[PDB]
């Protein structure tokens, strides 16, 4: 049950959406970045922790952060 | 927020480029922006990158 | 596992279609004769309670254990035995 | 958009794999992933091993959601080909899961609401001190 | 279809490029931005398949790097030659091979470097040498300096000559992608030519000048006295003298009369008396032998001239009901991918390396070789050591055409695919096995080590209490020892006096090579080696079988074949590269070795070196502890390392003080290994950062800007330093030990 | 000859230039005096 | 050593029958759902 | 050359496994559904008493002719008890099994498909009483077993190639 947050410096680039590998992140409409969308993250029950999403965002500081927390055996990433 | 070209100081205590110096290449007039600033620096930082978006009160004259 | 065709997906058959299967079971009834069954259910059914079997397993093994622990025969044992020998001094006539 | 639901479809041309369902699908989710082919191609199972992938409808039974997506994401920059996929519980119930609203997550879609978004920078944060004996963790403010 | 095919003046000659250090890799031209960008281009520097994506370049690079790596190699053989010609006593050596030690290399009087040139023997000081080039040249009959001045010469000649091709063939006239396929014609060239001709061509040297050189040193002729080797070529009616059947000339060979040539074209085993090597004549024999198979061999592919094998339908034809399609597909993964190749050659080149360790040691084919027990060693050691590495290196380019070059659209239904569908079960059964031999033999030990700990050494599993016979091994032993009487009757004696059978061969007062038993404590030595390798194997096999996907990451193979992680997430993901899998395998590699190299030299000073004297009487150099000691830990670090490591120790003050040194230092560097691979990246990372700070507060900062080694650079000097320090220990002890007591 | 002057300005041929001049200095001074412990001036 | 045999019973007690008891209640502990 | 011995698991080349001579086959597949393990219709008290048997039985040698005791006079008898002593120990890692793994109310964890989708009686082993019986079934009949072989190896004589 990891927690995934997103902050008002998003600039909409979407890599962190293209770069989730169990589709927890989407794009939304906003106003705010000449993109006019920022990312939210609803399903972050299926998150697994990779933080590819961290390592795609272009901020001087991330406005992706994934928070690790109580493992489930969808977090864990077991197939038995 | 400062005219292009200008040098400013960057002020955001999170920031790679804190204490340093850059460079203004645009700045969005749009009403609701809120990082509209936009400055480039010399080195990059760990991910790589050399750009970075700023509030018009996180910048300083020099 | 529907199986009438390349179809291997089908809600109405969930254990085909998660594999859940037995491999080797079978399900004869008669194995064994009836005297023994008899027999073994008379004498071996005494165990069947898992509580009690805990309780009798540990004062059994720790009666056992103590037993033969403090009636073993010294030769049996080297312990029991104890030493033979002159003792040894130590290096600057420590002993 | 209505999600959709599941019918019969055959499965791609595949010879077996240790790779495959476990006790897991059985006592708890699997997933189905569907797709549309316009021919009979050649691709390789997210399993291990390649598989032949049938001319119209198809349906894979996988065993974690990765699968499924490396599967799709492979099957959308290669082929160029849509698809869908599911969860099944054990009882039966089926769970549609991925074009959520029918519309890909990196594109921008109407109706939809944001979900763990902070109004302020990541530096703006509070310290762990102030939120002693509290059960906030200074990012959920 | 096989022709010639090249390009005329493909790249121009320019300096430009030298000036431009980047300019292979498209992203690395750019110049650097942190201190990465010299690791990295020190990194991808000859890996050509990464810079372009074309065959034809790759070929024609890898054509001219070898090129380049023979012109360094004929650098090196001329170097060895020319500092045997001046700076050596091997003539001297030549005189009195029993006693003069073998010296090639002279210091220069400085810091006190002196006490390095021993005395060697022979009015010579210099450092002793153990790469057996004395012998090799005595075998060869060389007889003077002036032949060795004369080789190297011709040495550097042939490098200036390869380095000329490699220009050549590369910026001139570089071949096409159609010459570098032509497999069937490469291997006919190449199997007919390079060996059977070489052979052959190394055969009459052999019976045209070595033969009657070796026959007179043998017989007691001064080396001065010796006629030169042209003068048994202009003058038949010399080697006639010594072997009468030159005399009939070629009319034997012609007519069939092979049997004319007996005394100088023999078939017999053991050693020769007086050197303690193998018999020339069967060399003659041998060289020549294997001259004809090959030339046989090497008439067997197709071509242009219609008769011969087609491999393609070879491998298509071979295919059965358990394996689907079969060799189907091979040829053209084998034709398209150059790291399929080298991960074939690098396997087969290792495991001949560690053949020939061994066939080497059993059957010393140089004379007074046998009976120099540094030399022995040392060789032994060495090819050890290079077959360990090339065997691994052969999984980690494996991997690496697997992560790239694989295509599953190719690969369907044939061996590759359903080797890699039962994988799971593989690796499961060899789980299996790594754990049942670790434990059947470690835990035999470790049972040893407590039943002697406590008193009870009649509950050992040694010879004298409960016994484990090597009855298989035995067995072999005795057949092969009888084989000169029943299954091979043209023999004399034995291959080898390594055989049950047998009796001593001494050569001034030492043994040159004796019967070896076999008994419990060799049974435990060889179970612990069979676990080593299956667990090396394990490691390398997980690795390339789980280079693409798995159940954890079903995507591993976009990620690359070289990465750190995929995250923290999923528990954890360090290390699930086939790079890291080579990594560890490297170190059980090291193990593996170690323990061979260690049960080798034990053995040997224990039960066949040592010195004989009057009445027959022999004396090991350890005494025969090998059987008694060998069969607990404890025994092994009392009787081998604390015993052994007296020479290397106390080798200060005296020309073995080099050796002392280097063991020191070998010991210091293993241990420096640690930090980096302990250790991680973030730590160094904040440190540099503070570092920079006080760099900063004094305008001294640099512009490239300092950055902490990355995670992989990290794994790798980590297990290079380790790897260094660990061998260079192990260098160190064997060669002060062995020179002191040899 | 520009291409061969600014390539002969690298890092590593410039190291390799002048660790070789000092120790051939270093190497010199410690074959005409020698054993030397502590400075006489 | 006043009794001298009471270690034959003590040492096999704590070394084995201690031991066995500990470990299987406290896997029937950890291995629950409460 | 399109005749092939080996076929995914019952027909799904999707679940995780292979069906090879070594997995079904004629000989293995009768002999492994007749050992007691598989007889999913009979009382598992009697399945339990034949496998401690036969498990008693095999210890007894083991333990006999390797041993501290092993060269001297009473070697049978210790080697008996080391193996009734396993014997217990065993039982009561049953015992904890079945209590950590079953509850009272389960019907039943056992697949109750057989292979041509037939459907059969979930196995009773797999139950809290089920195991229970089995676990007592499985003691007596391994102390009647490691008794049964000390009687043959020591009170009666019976020579034996190595006894
Ligand atoms: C610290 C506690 C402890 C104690 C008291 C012992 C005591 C003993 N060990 Mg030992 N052992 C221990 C820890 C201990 N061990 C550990 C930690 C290990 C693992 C490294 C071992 C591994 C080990 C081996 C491998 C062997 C022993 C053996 C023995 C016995 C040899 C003496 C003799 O005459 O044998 C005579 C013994 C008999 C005649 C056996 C009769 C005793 C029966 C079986 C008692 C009944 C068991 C009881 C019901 C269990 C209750 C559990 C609740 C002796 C009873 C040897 C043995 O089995 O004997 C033997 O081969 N031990
Ligand atoms: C792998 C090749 C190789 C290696 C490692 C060496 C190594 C060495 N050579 Mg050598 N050499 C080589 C090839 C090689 N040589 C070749 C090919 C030639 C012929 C051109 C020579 C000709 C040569 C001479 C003429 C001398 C050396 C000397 C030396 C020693 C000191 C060199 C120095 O510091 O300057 C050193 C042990 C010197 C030496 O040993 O002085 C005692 C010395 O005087 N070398
Ligand atoms: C490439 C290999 C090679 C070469 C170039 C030569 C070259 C020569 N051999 Mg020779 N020879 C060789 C291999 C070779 N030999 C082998 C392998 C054998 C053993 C079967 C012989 C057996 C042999 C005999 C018996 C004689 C020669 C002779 C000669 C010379 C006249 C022809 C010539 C120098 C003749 C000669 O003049 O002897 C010096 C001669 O009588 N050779
Ligand atoms: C003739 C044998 C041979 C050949 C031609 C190659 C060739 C290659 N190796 Mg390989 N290798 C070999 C033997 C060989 N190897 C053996 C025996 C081992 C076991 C240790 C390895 C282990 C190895 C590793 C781990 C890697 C390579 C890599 C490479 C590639 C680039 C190497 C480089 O960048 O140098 C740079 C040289 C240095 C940095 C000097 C360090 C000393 C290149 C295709 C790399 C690669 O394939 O990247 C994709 C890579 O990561 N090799
Ligand atoms: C902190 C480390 C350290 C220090 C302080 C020294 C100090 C010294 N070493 Mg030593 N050494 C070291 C590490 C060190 N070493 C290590 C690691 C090794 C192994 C590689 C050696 C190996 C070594 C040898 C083999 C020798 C020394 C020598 C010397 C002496 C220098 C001779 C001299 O004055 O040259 C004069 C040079 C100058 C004055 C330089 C002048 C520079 C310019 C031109 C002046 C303006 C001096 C006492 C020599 C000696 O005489 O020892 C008593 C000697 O023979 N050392
Ligand atoms: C920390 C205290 C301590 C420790 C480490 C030991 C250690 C030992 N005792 Mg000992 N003992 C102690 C206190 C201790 N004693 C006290 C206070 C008494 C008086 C009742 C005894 C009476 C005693 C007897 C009568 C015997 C031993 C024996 C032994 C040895 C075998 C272990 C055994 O049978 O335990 C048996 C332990 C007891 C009967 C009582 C121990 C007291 C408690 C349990 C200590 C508390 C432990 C710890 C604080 C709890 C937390 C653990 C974490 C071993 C050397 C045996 C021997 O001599 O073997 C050669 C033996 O026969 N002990
Ligand atoms: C180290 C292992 C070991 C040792 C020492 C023995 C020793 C012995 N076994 Mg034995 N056995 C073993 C392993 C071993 N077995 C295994 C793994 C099996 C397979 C389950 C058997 C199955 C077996 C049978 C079926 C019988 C023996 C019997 C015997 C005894 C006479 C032969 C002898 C004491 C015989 C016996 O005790 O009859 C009285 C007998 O009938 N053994
Ligand atoms: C002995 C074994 C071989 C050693 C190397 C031999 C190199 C021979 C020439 C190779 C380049 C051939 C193509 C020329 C053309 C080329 O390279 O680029 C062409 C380029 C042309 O420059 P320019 O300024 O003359 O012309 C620019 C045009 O735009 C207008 O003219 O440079 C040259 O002509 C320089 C040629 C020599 C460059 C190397 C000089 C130094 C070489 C030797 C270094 C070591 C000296 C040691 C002395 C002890
Ligand atoms: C022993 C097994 C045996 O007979 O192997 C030999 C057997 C031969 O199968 P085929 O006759 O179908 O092979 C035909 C060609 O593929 C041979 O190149 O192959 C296998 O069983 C696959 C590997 C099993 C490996 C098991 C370990
Ligand atoms: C591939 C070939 C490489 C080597 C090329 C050069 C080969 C030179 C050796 C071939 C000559 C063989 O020499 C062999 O027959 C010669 C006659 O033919 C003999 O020569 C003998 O008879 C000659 C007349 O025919 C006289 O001039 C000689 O004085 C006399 O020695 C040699 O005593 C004998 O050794
Ligand atoms: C020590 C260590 C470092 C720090 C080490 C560094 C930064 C390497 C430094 C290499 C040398 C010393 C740099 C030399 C720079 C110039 C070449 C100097 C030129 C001037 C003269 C000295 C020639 C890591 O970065 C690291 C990363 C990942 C895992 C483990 C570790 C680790 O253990
Ligand atoms: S950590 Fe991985 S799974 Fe979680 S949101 Fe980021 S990319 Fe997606
Ligand atoms: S510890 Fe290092 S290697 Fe492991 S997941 Fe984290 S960053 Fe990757």
């Amino acid at each position: 049950a990891h927690s995934v947050k997103i902050y008002d410096t998003c600039i909409g680039c979407t890599q962190c959406v293209r770069a989730c590998p169990t589709d927890v992140l989407e794009m939304v409409p906003w106003d705010g970045c000449k993109a006019s969308q920022i990312a939210s993250a609803p399903r972050t029950e299926d998150c697994v922790g990779c933080k590819r999403c961290e390592s795609a965002c272009p901020t001087d500081f991330l406005s992706v952060r994934v928070y690790l927390g109580a493992e489930t055996t969808r977090s864990m990433g077991l197939a038995y | 927020g400062p005219k292009r070209g200008s040098i400013v100081k960057v002020l955001r205590r999170e920031s790679y480029w804190f204490n340093d110096t850059g460079k203004v290449v645009a700045v969005d007039q749009a009403p609701g922006v809120r990082y509209p600033v936009v400055v480039r620096f010399d080195k990059v930082n760990y991910a790589g990158v050399s750009t970075n978006n700023y509030s018009p009160d996180e910048l300083e004259a020099a | 596992k529907y199986g009438e065709k390349s179809v291997y997906f089908d809600l109405g058959e969930i254990d085909n279609t998660t594999g859940n299967w037995d491999l080797y079971g079978n399900d004869d009834p008669n194995r064994y004769n009836g005297f023994q069954n008899k027999f073994f259910e008379t004498f071996a059914g005494a165990f069947t309670k898992r509580g009690l079997l805990l309780k009798f397993l540990v004062l059994g093994g720790a009666t056992t254990i103590g037993y033969l622990g403090s009636t073993s025969s010294p030769d049996l044992l080297a312990i029991k035995n104890g030493p033979k020998q002159v003792p040894v001094m130590g290096p600057r006539g420590r002993k | 958009t209505p999600p959709t639901l599941n019918a019969d479809t055959p499965a791609p041309i595949f010879g077996g794999s240790t790779g495959g369902l476990l006790r897991k699908a059985q006592v708890e989710e699997f997933y189905v992933i569907t797709w549309e082919s316009p021919k009979e191609q050649i691709f390789e199972m997210p399993t291990g091993g390649a598989a032949i992938m049938r001319s119209g409808p198809n349906l894979l039974k996988l065993a974690r959601k990765e699968q499924c997506l490396a599967l799709g994401a492979r099957l959308r920059t290669k082929f160029k080909i849509q698809y869908q996929f599911y969860r099944v519980f054990p009882n039966g119930e089926v769970q549609y899961l991925h074009p959520k609203d029918g519309v890909y997550p990196e594109k921008v879609n109407a109706g939809r609401s944001p979900v763990g978004v902070n109004n302020r920078s990541i530096g703006k944060n509070a310290n762990p001190a102030e939120l002693k004996f509290a059960h906030k963790q200074a990012y959920d403010l | 279809e096989v022709k010639i095919m090249v390009e005329k003046d493909p790249v121009k000659t320019s300096f430009e490029k030298w000036a431009k250090p980047g300019h292979f890799s498209r992203t690395l031209a750019k110049g650097p931005n942190t201190t990465t960008w010299i690791w990295n281009l020190h990194a991808d520097a000859h890996d050509f398949d990464s810079h372009t994506n074309d065959l034809e370049e790759i070929s024609r690079k890898v054509f001219s790097a070898h090129f380049g790596q023979l012109a360094v190699i004929f650098i090196w053989l001329s170097g060895m030659y020319f500092h045997g010609a001046r700076f050596s006593n091997y003539e001297a050596w030549l005189s009195d091979p029993t006693h003069i030690k073998p010296s090639a290399q002279v210091v220069w009087p400085i810091v006190g470097q002196k006490i390095l040139n021993g005395d060697v023997g022979g009015g010579f000081q210099g450092i002793q040498i153990t790469s057996g080039f004395f012998q090799l040249w005595r075998a060869s009959g060389i007889t003077s300096e002036l032949q060795l001045y004369t080789t190297a010469i011709g040495g550097l000649i042939f490098a200036a000559l390869m380095l000329f091709a490699g220009w050549f063939h590369y910026h001139k006239a570089a071949p096409k992608l159609a010459w570098f396929q032509n497999v069937e014609s490469m291997l006919n060239h190449h199997l007919a030519g390079l060996l059977g001709l070489g052979s052959l061509a190394w055969a009459g040297h052999q019976v045209h000048v070595s033969l009657p050189i070796n026959r007179l040193l043998d017989a007691g002729v001064d080396p001065k006295e010796i006629p030169l080797p042209h003068e048994f070529i202009l003058n038949r009616d010399l080697l006639a003298q010594l072997y009468p059947s030159f005399s009939k000339g070629l009319t034997p060979f012609f007519t069939l009369n092979w049997s004319e040539y007996s005394d100088f074209l023999t078939f017999r085993g053991g050693l020769n008396p007086v050197t303690g090597g193998l018999w020339l004549t069967d060399t003659a024999h041998h060289h020549l032998a294997i001259a004809v198979l090959f030339l046989v061999a090497g008439h067997m592919y197709r071509t242009n001239f219609g008769i011969g094998h087609s491999m393609k339908e070879i491998l298509e034809a071979h295919k059965g009901p358990f394996t689907g399609e079969g060799h189907k597909g091979l040829y053209e993964i084998l034709t398209t991918s150059w790291h399929a190749q080298l991960a074939i050659n690098l396997a087969m080149l290792g495991s001949l390396t560690i053949i020939v360790a061994h066939h080497m040691y059993a059957m010393p084919p140089y004379p007074y070789l046998a009976t120099d027990y540094a030399t022995q060693l040392s060789l032994f050691t060495h090819h050890m050591w290079i077959g360990g590495f090339l065997v691994v290196g052969a999984a980690a380019h494996a991997a690496i055409f697997m992560v790239r070059d694989y295509d599953p659209t190719t690969q369907y239904n044939n061996l590759l695919d359903r080797v890699l569908r039962h994988r799971d079960a593989i690796i499961s059964h060899l789980n299996w096995v790594c754990i049942f031999l670790g434990f059947h033999s470690f835990g035999l030990y470790i049972h040893n080590d407590t039943m002697s700990a406590l008193g009870r050494p009649q509950d050992m599993f040694s010879d004298t209490a409960i016994q484990l016979q090597p009855v298989f091994a035995q067995w072999i032993q005795n057949t092969h020892a009888l084989a000169p009487s029943l299954t091979a009757p043209n023999a004399t004696a034995s291959t080898s006096l390594t055989w049950g059978g047998g009796d001593l061969v001494a050569v001034g007062g030492k043994v040159a090579l004796l019967p070896i038993p076999l008994g419990t404590a060799d049974f435990l030595v060889h179970h612990i080696h069979a676990f080593t390798i299956h667990v090396t194997v394990l490691i390398l096999l997980k690795g390339v079988l789980f280079a693409r996907s798995s159940r954890l990451i079903p995507d591993k193979a976009n990620l690359g074949f070289r990465f750190p992680c995929d995250g923290p997430g999923r528990g954890g993901t360090c290390q699930v590269s086939a790079w890291d899998h080579v990594f560890l395998g490297l170190f059980w590699m090291y193990n593996a070795i170690s323990v061979v190299i260690f049960h080798f030299s034990w053995k040997m000073q224990s039960d066949v070196w040592g010195s004989i004297s009057d009445q027959g009487v022999v004396t090991h150099i350890t005494g025969g502890n090998f059987a008694q000691s060998s069969i607990t830990i404890n025994g092994w670090l009392r009787d081998f390392l604390w015993a052994q490591a007296s020479q290397v120790i106390q080798s200060y003050g005296s020309s073995l003080s080099a050796y002392g040194l280097l063991f020191l230092g070998a010991h210091f560097v293993w241990a420096f290994s640690l930090m980096f691979l302990f250790s991680g990246r973030g730590y160094w990372q904040e440190l540099i950062e503070s570092i920079v700070w006080a760099h900063n507060k004094l305008k001294v900062a640099p512009a490239i800007q300092p950055r902490a080694l990355s995670i992989v650079q990290g794994r790798a000097v980590g297990v290079a330093h380790y790897l260094l320090g660990g061998i260079a220990t192990t260098w160190a002890f064997f060669l002060a030990r062995i020179i002191s007591v040899g | 000859m520009q291409d061969v002057k600014t390539y002969l300005s690298t890092a590593p041929v410039l190291a390799t230039l002048w660790f070789g001049f000092l120790a051939g200095l270093l190497i010199e001074i410690n074959r005409f005096f020698p054993d030397a412990l502590v400075l006489p001036l | 050593m006043t009794a001298s045999y009471l270690p034959s019973i003590f040492v096999p007690l704590i070394g084995l029958v201690f031991p066995a008891i500990t470990m299987a209640s406290l896997f029937i502990y950890i291995e629950q759902d409460e | 050359e399109k005749y092939q011995v080996i076929e995914p698991l019952n027909g799904d080349p999707f679940i995780g496994g292979f069906e090879t001579p070594v997995t079904s086959s004629p000989l293995i597949a009768w002999y492994l559904s007749n050992l007691p393990a598989y007889r999913t219709a009979v009382a598992p008290l009697l399945r339990g008493v034949e496998i401690g048997l036969a498990h008693g039985y095999l210890l007894v040698g083991p333990f006999v002719l390797t041993g501290p005791l092993r060269n001297s006079a009473v070697r049978g008898e210790a080697g008996s008890l080391a193996a009734a002593g396993l014997v217990t120990i065993l039982t009561m890692c049953l015992t904890i099994y079945g209590i950590a793994s079953f509850k009272e109310g389960e019907p039943s964890k056992a697949p109750s498909l057989t292979l041509t989708g037939r459907q059969k009686d979930a196995d009773k082993l797999q139950t809290a009483e089920g195991w229970a019986s089995f676990t007592g079934g499985w003691f007596f009949g391994g102390l009647s077993g490691v008794a049964w072989a000390y009687i043959l190896l020591y009170v009666l004589n019976l020579p034996y190639p190595v006894k």
